[PDB]
């Protein structure tokens, strides 16, 4: 009920310390699907407050990380310490096609690896004898990126300068990124600053080539990074539907996409968050269109198929209806044998910043109702598409803590908990069956159509798995 | 499509023919991608000579690196004391990864907290940050002691690790009397193991540097066991379970395998186990204090010989039928207890195996690499094994590391082709196993990257990974594993042997062709 | 010829140029070899549908049986015992037989003796070797006791084995006092299983017997453990740990781990440990019996119950995280002692390694075989496990433990598709896995044949042997390892999701073409 | 010293009884090298005392096992209980060439598998169903055995009858082999069961048959069992020499290649023990001389491939000494290599019947001086060959007793081991090396030049490993 979530979310901020207890407040709510403005409901995207265990990254995982990492063609040099490229190197899996270490070099973790001569002395000599060593080893790269640590914002180091200078030299480019993480309060600033850093070195190369040859039908896949081939899986149902995918930013691509991007006719865009920067600048610029699409189960997918294809002319309408009819019995299939097996559950989410409100459908796809959801580092303007999405007093919370959440799941006691990996063995040893969110538990993909089966299979398999009824040991 | 009955994943989903359609006609659309002529020519290049002289090279520029920076070695060491929760000072991104790398080599819960720096703290300082994180810490998860460490960011700006500290507790944000040691660790100097170095000696001088008059040496008659940084639980396990075996009494100080292990009986605990903060307090009192990985416990080794006047006895890691026996004798000679018959049978078995499975090991070349304690731990083992290690690589190690390992090469007929390598990465060893071929190599999960490319050369040039090491994300519970004493021998002689067999078995599979050496007995 | 650097072995020697010249020629003009078009058409025929029913059809012929003999059974359970020699009463190959079976499994020297009856032995009777034969065996080996067995020659001729030890003892060859247990052990009767169960109730009969008065149950109030057939050293073991964990007395009647483990340390031991004569002479003074593998003690059973009137439980082999939750809480209604904290804590860690590899585990399909209690033991765990057992064989088997199985099967949801066959052979289970393909085969090293044949019909269609059983002698020491209780559990759970992950990483290592699945954290 | 040899054996004999101590002195003797017949040294090829722990096997294995099991394309039942065939299973390597289970089937166990309905009973009719269900499931073997284990001759079974009248009707051959293990008193009358088999029931077929064209280098080798490649090693060295091999019996044998061996000019008797009543028959019969060749060590290889080249004309003669030239250097770089590495290290050997003498040229031909030596189950006439080879003094024993072994080894003390499995275990523990003889400890082919390689390298490994040093511990 709505006094009793009211309540729980009082009683957990009692052990906090007055500032903290007076921050936090502001970003627990309990859900009114009525709110048309977040803000009225919950505040968000502000700095953490110290030692309370929050599940945020830093800028330098947003930009490195999430959307500079998965091109495959370009090298991208953590510059600073050896840490940040070594903790997050083939961390997410953002599939890509291509042979590693010759022509590809995702999976790669290439650094500067400051010692203290360094970071006394400076990087820029380094970064440009690493350019330079970059090339002759890796002859294949397309492009190179520097990704800013946390070091090199403080010490002074001019990367522009060394990028604007060997990329003149190699004819190469190279793109400087200040993804410093001091910078911002979350991985969020960092995909603002890999953005803008993609709008001002790669966006542009091909403003005035007409070479390449455009249909009407062309569209570029712009926020999917194809974990666990969530893209490949949602590209093959656009190109069903007879539209033509220039590039998907930035899952499995390469440069060459993104610089051919400008001439496509429209922009769906499946993650809000972490490229709305880019879209909005390439309408202002360009005058391509974005709309906001939604793969995650049978329902959305065929919500948005619909959406994107009237943006289209009727051959479009048409083919999307084709292949609504096609995947028909597919989806309907997987519904049959587990919605029967997942019906009624209640389900937690905490998760950065799409998931936790795209998701949902998948979920009630499944029979399956969310009971309450959360951000790590969403926007209110994310907030706002949330609460339409979410029930009626259902329980909400940005940048939850640690403790908070604990709190929260042992009262709720939801069913299924999905979440990243620092928040997963702490349910399991508390008996509560955990699936994880980001990495999809190494599975998927889960989005489109073929994606739906392996989510329901998924969740079918942790949920009622035969390790649940085992934890007590039987002599009491 | 996916029929419902049997569901594909991505893999191998994407192996359908819709699929393969469909990638094909993006990579020859948009990709521009480089002429698989091309992309075989340059490959076919970087396995070899000519490339890999280039690639050793390299001045500026690493690729792949072995080594991890130095507040994970903290958050680690942090992790071995009772109700002791790790704190961070400086940017909370450092935090998420040292918790997810953690997490995923363990498989287990690992808490951690930060006082979230930001752009503006970097200016004025983290002093604001440190109290009220250093409250706020205190108040949400009730550790009774809380380890500071910190990250670059913070090393950089130069906050006063000491003076905040003192200042929180002036102030009064927290007790005065609540324990609060702190190592600064520097990202930039080291390794996880030098950060691991400085938070212990930080944490053994807070509680032992005020009152040393009390402490008499040997009064307590324990031997001090200090760990180092260690990834595998059977480790702990085994250096306690044969001290007990021998009667003699011990501290283990940092001892992270109750929190590292605990059971799913439905309840999460948040910490378990540990070195106590007396433990702590009286280990002067100790007869002697043992380092088990002395390379990387040097720091600790001046704070325990000059301040608490142990005489630390010079002894490698315990790996090994020689250095076990070595470290066995010493207790026995510290403590004065004798070696139980119980343990003199294991050291039997262990030959036993030796001499049972010297036929298929013998002469086998080896690539490796790992942190310097345990790369040489395994450098001494694989040559008493009469194996050859062929390549040796410790990224974080040093020259005079590097000059004790080709002692230990030099004394043996064995280490005769091997070479070692400090400061060299990943990327030089694929050139290494490509240039020279070992017969295998062993490490942690990066090297399962280095396989996949010698198989693209060819299946006989394939070198087939091995994992011993950290950290180990591709293979479920290994960290459950034993490296050192008898045990871990066992446990590391049954995965070479077993290997090289498995091995063996593949390659004569082949229906008459190579089956002719397809054995029932080997 | 050879490379005096690189010498070559069988493998790849042979692969030279000039022997592949050789053997094509051989074949070509001496061998008379059927087209290997014929062969193809062959081979892919017995891959079918329509061949296995021929092969389920079979009535007389038996191809690579998944059982041995009697006196196989009967050796081991003898050595389990004090300075006890294994004696079998018959012909000499069987014993050479034996002892290199388990040779190669244990890698450990076995002794056994025969009285050698011959061509003329079989006419007279087995009398004088039998008087011969426990004459100087007893004088060249000095065992403390001898323990007979018979080989089939002697069961068909029918020579009485009491009839000849006594008059051996009345003619004065070996003393009166001289203890000489004695079973026959018919090899066309059962398996090695039965020969064990026979061994053991008449060296608890020959015991036992006699006095009976002075025995009052539960008056030395230690629980009695019966092994039966084991081949892993870890069992012996772990089921000792777990009592003495739990502080409950026990005598472990025939236990031949020191023996199988011995020490080198420069002194061979033709004996070592063993159950003594008193534990077993005082034996019938327990509170009460506990039989490990009770499908094959049946005759140990009934002379337990009927003669030292101990009511044995009615327990299954401790396997798997259900049965062994079973038998500890039923030695704590025997001994009175209750389970301690420190193995409830190891079961929640059996069940956190459940609960952190239940996704790659479940849904796989398993193809197993082995002895009836072993097989029963992991079909309940892959059951708990959610992993689905396809086929089931036991060829030592039978209908009432098959009948137990499928209530097993039925039990749970994971079960469906599995079926339980017995008296069928490893060629019928490689019919089954060409025309139902498990994911896995779990069982001995005559399954490495299987697997070699279905990697033959293609990549796709082979069937990785994971082995778990007896005998297993492609790979080294794995007879040190546990499957009984939490730790067997663990081991096996390893095994399994490893071995599950070590072929997804094979599947997934080819460069630009599956490797986009070739993921680095699993 | 001869006086201590021979204290050394009275020594031993004290803890045997009178009847077996009797009968044992007569097996145990300390060699002289100038006495021409073995009968004045030492008795053999006598049965077992019980209870002393002999190494040797019975008739079944010496048939099964070693004769007939090895032909490729012929199917052997090991007729009677299960457990004879599935200890001897693979246990052999007597390496061959085809596609198992369908043209060739030596590792397969093949089994009529006696329960007591067919002890009580008798199991011809089961033989019988047996053939005619072989014949159904295995369509391309060419022949069928039928190897009788112990309990076929007691219960009365006639295996002759069904062998012939299956035969007729399958127009298959089938030979009925009585290797019971009573039979004999060691792996030895097998031997000669089996070639009496193979003489009554193989051998005769082609002979009227002239199709086969045959040139006057035509030879067979006989005895050559291909243990890790050994004949073939053995082999393309005859073939290198000119000569054309027709057969090799039995390893990596073939019934089309046995049938066609009395076609062949002359016979190569490697084995004297196990085939040397074949080569007799086929001179009677067919007038074609046999000659006892060795090829352990290049010392015997050459003096072997010297006289075998001189019962043929000089062209051959011419080829032989090509070839020794050509495998010259490689062997004597081989014992440049390890001569030093095993010089003048003392070696203990105890095996079946054609190995205890024939590899003394090959351990001589690496310094290795060979002190003591025996046989499981050899003849005298064996022993008549020894004593030449052996050295003077030095200890022989037959059908030594595992005590009588352990004794000897203790006092004489050699540094390393030749022998079986059985044996082995025991003195790796007692700290002496020991390799394998029999199954060359999964290596070889130790048979020729080539093999010659191997078996320096692993002597080598084996005697010099350090693992050898580890043995005491370290506090005392
Ligand atoms: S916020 Fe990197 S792990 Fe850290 S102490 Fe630095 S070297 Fe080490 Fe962000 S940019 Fe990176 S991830 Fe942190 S580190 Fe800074
Ligand atoms: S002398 Fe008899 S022929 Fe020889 S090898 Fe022995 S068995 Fe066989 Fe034995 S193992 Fe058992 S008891 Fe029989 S059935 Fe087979
Ligand atoms: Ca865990
Ligand atoms: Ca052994």
């Amino acid at each position: 009920s709505r006094e009793e979530v009211e309540s729980l979310i009082q009683e957990v901020l009692e052990v906090y310390p007055e500032k903290a207890r007076k921050d936090r407040n502001k970003h627990l709510a309990v859900n009114d699907p009525a709110v048309t403005q977040s803000k009225k409901c919950i505040i968000s995207n502000k700095k953490s407050q110290p030692g309370l265990m929050t599940i945020r990254g830093c800028a330098y995982a947003g930009s490195k990380g999430v959307v500079w990492g998965p091109i495959k063609d370009m090298i991208h040099i953590s510059h600073g310490p050896v840490g940040c490229g070594q903790y997050s190197r083939a961390g997410r899996r953002n599939y890509y096609i291509g042979t590693t270490g010759v022509n590809a070099f995702v999976t790669m973790n290439f650094t500067s690896d400051f010692q203290e001569k360094d970071i006394v002395f400076g990087g820029d000599k380094k970064l440009a004898k690493l350019i330079d060593e970059v090339e002759t080893l890796f002859p294949l790269n397309k492009g190179i990126s520097v990704q800013s640590e946390c070091p090199i914002g403080l010490i002074g180091d001019d990367i522009e300068s060394v990028s604007k200078v060997k990329g003149a030299e190699l004819s190469k480019t190279i793109v400087p990124v200040r993804c410093e993480g001091f910078r911002g309060v979350s991985q969020s600033l960092g995909h603002h600053i890999a953005n803008d850093a993609v709008r001002d070195w790669v966006l542009g190369k091909r403003d005035e080539d007409t070479t390449f040859a455009s249909t009407p039908y062309d569209v570029a896949i712009i926020g999917d990074y194809n974990i666990g081939g969530d893209a490949w899986s949602s590209r093959i149902l656009l190109e069903e539907m007879g539209l033509r995918c220039v590039a998907q930013w930035s899952g499995d691509g390469s440069i060459s996409e993104i610089e051919l991007t400008p001439k496509v006719k429209l922009n769906l865009v499946h993650c809000y968050r972490s490229m709305n920067y880019i879209s909005r600048h390439m309408e202002e610029k360009y005058g391509i269109p974005w709309m906001e699409y939604n793969f995650f189960g049978p329902t959305k997918t065929i919500e948005s198929l619909r959406a994107i294809a009237a943006k289209f002319d009727e051959s479009i309408q048409k083919k999307c209806e084709e292949v609504i009819a096609k995947y028909k019995p597919e989806w309907e299939a997987v519904v049959a044998k587990y919605r029967p097996r997942l019906e009624g559950k209640r389900v937690m989410l905490y998760i950065g910043g799409l998931r936790p409100r795209h998701v949902i459908g998948a979920y009630e796809d499944l029979g399956m109702e969310v009971v309450g959801t959360g951000y790590e580092f969403a926007h209110n303007d994310d907030y706002d598409r949330t609460m339409k999405e979410m029930g009626d007093s259902t329980l909400l919370y940005d940048d939850v803590t640690g403790y908070e959440f604990e709190e929260f799941v042992k009262r709720i006691k939801p069913d299924l908990i999905g979440s990243g990996i620092k928040e997963k063995f702490i349910f399991q040893k508390m008996g509560i069956p955990f699936r994880e969110m980001h990495s999809w538990d190494y599975s998927g993909p889960y989005h489109g159509f073929d994606g739906f089966a392996i989510f329901a299979r998924d969740m079918d398999m942790t949920l009622n798995n035969p390790c649940w009824k085992k934890l007590q040991a039987p002599w009491e | 499509s996916q029929q419902v009955d049997k569901i594909k994943a991505s893999y191998p989903l994407f192996l359908d023919q819709d699929y393969k359609d469909m990638l094909a006609k993006k990579r020859d659309g948009f990709e521009e991608k480089y002429p698989q002529d091309k992309i075989d020519e340059v490959f076919q290049w970087t396995t070899t000579k000519e490339y890999q002289e280039l690639n050793f090279q390299r001045e500026a520029l690493t690729v792949n690196p072995a080594k991890a920076c130095q507040p994970l070695g903290a958050v680690l060491c942090a992790l071995g004391f009772e109700k002791t929760m790790p704190y961070v000072h400086g940017s909370q991104g450092c935090v998420a990864y040292f918790r997810s790398y953690f997490n995923r080599h363990f498989r287990e819960p690992v808490s951690c907290v930060s006082d979230s720096m930001t752009e503006d703290a970097a200016v004025f300082g983290g002093q604001q940050n440190m109290k009220d994180g250093l409250q706020n810490c205190k108040a949400t998860y009730k550790p009774d002691m809380i380890a500071v460490s910190t990250t670059c960011m913070a090393e950089v700006i130069g906050d006063d690790l000491n003076a905040f500290i003192n200042n929180s507790k002036k102030e009064g944000f927290i007790p005065d009397e609540f324990p609060v040691p702190f190592a600064h660790t520097p990202s930039f100097v080291g390794s996880h193991v030098t950060g691991w170095d400085n938070m212990f000696e930080g944490i053994a001088r807070y509680f032992t540097l005020k009152s040393m008059d009390d402490k008499v040496v040997g009064s307590n008659k324990k031997i001090n066991i200090v760990p180092g940084f260690e990834t595998y639980l059977g480790n702990f396990r085994v250096i306690k379970r044969m001290l007990s075996e021998m009667g003699v009494g011990y501290s283990l100080l940092s001892d992270p395998e109750e929190v590292l292990d605990t059971p799913a009986d439905g309840q999460f605990r948040m910490y378990a186990g540990g070195t106590t903060q007396e433990e702590m307090k009286d280990a002067p009192n100790a007869l002697n204090t043992v380092l088990l990985q002395p390379w990387h416990l040097e720091k600790t080794k001046k704070f325990v010989e000059g301040t608490w006047k142990h005489e630390v006895p010079k002894l490698n890691i315990p790996m090994g039928l020689d250095w076990t026996d070595e470290f066995l004798m010493k207790v026995s000679e510290i403590s004065g207890q004798p070696i139980p018959a119980s343990l003199t049978k294991e050291r039997g078995r262990l030959v036993d195996m030796m001499t049972d499975s010297h036929t298929w090991l013998h002469g086998k070349r080896f690539a490796l690499w790992g942190d310097p304690d345990f790369v040489m731990g395994l450098v001494k083992f694989l040559l008493e094994l009469g194996c050859e290690p062929v390549h040796i690589l410790c990224h974080n190690g040093n020259k005079r590391w590097k000059k004790a390992v080709d002692a230990i090469l030099a004394a043996s007929p064995y280490g005769k082709n091997a070479t070692v390598y400090i400061g060299k990465d990943l990327w030089h060893l694929r050139s290494l196993v490509f240039t020279d071929k070992p017969d295998f190599m062993i490490g942690n999960s990066y090297g399962k990257f280095i396989q996949r490319d010698t198989l693209h050369k060819g299946k006989e040039f394939e070198v087939p990974l091995i994992r011993i090491g950290f950290p180990i994300f591709d293979r479920h519970h290994l960290h459950r594993s034993t490296t050192l004493g008898y045990e871990g021998a066992m446990q590391i002689l049954t995965t070479l042997v077993n290997s090289i067999l498995e091995r063996l078995d593949e390659e004569t599979r082949g229906m008459q062709a190579t089956d002719y050496n397809h054995d029932l007995v080997r």
